């Protein structure tokens, strides 16, 4: 309501690509040629979900 | 006293890599088996979460 | 008091990996003696466990 934003998740363009995820942010890799990867900035960000 | 919350998430599909950012973290990383077509340089249309 | 338990599993045997998981984690993975074909890149129809 206040702020008009929305909070992205952890996503990317390639299940193998995703998969680079789940060991924690640092080792993710961001993009690969064209197939990339977004992590998520949420309140629920350090929490189990 | 139990409450709720209400978030939004915002998933990009078919969006492309800018022009410095379309690369491979090493020569590698994903390789194709030998002699294959490398879905991985393709647009993506998809994504995954 | 000494109880007992009941679990199924359940192992797929020939199938058959999806398109954009088909790929090697790095290029020289796991490589076959020089002169040799690849038993890795055909379709599998085992199980190990």
């Amino acid at each position: 309501g206040l702020f008009q934003e929305a909070y992205p998740i952890t996503c990317a363009s390639d299940p193998a690509l995703l998969r680079s995820a789940r060991d924690g942010e640092a080792h993710a890799r961001e993009t690969h040629f064209t197939q990339y990867l977004i992590y998520d900035a949420s309140p629920l960000k350090g929490l189990s979900l | 006293l139990v409450g709720a919350m209400d978030l939004t998430f915002v998933l990009p599909l078919g969006l492309f890599n800018p022009a410095m950012e379309r690369f491979a973290a090493h020569a590698g990383d994903l390789v194709p088996a030998p002699g294959h077509p490398e879905p991985r340089a393709f647009p993506p249309r998809q994504l995954f979460f």
